[PDB]
């Protein structure tokens, strides 16, 4: 249940929320909303044990 | 009124701060359907 956010292009300004999810892209090619090949979810879960 | 926001879509966060003649003057909200307003 727990989530964290790992991927980001910039940084945080201190005291600041973001609560949108999308999917990650870091090449030329976008995803357009396609979770494939060089297409990463941000949201990560902890799965804690 | 002044809308505030990043690129609206439902997708960011905004900010609605308004004005009229009644008490209750600020209304902060997520909304997306105040696109032009009178």
């Amino acid at each position: 249940n727990y989530l964290y956010r790992l991927f980001r292009k910039s940084k945080l300004k201190p005291f600041e929320r973001d609560i949108s999810t999308e999917i990650y892209q870091a090449g030329n090619k976008p995803c357009n909303g396609v979770a494939g090949p060089n297409c990463y979810s941000p949201l990560q879960s902890y799965g804690f044990r | 009124g002044w809308i505030f926001g990043t690129t609206l879509d439902s997708k960011t966060q905004s900010l609605l701060i308004v004005n009229n003649a009644t008490n209750v003057v600020i209304k902060v909200c997520e909304f997306q359907f105040c696109n032009d307003p009178f």
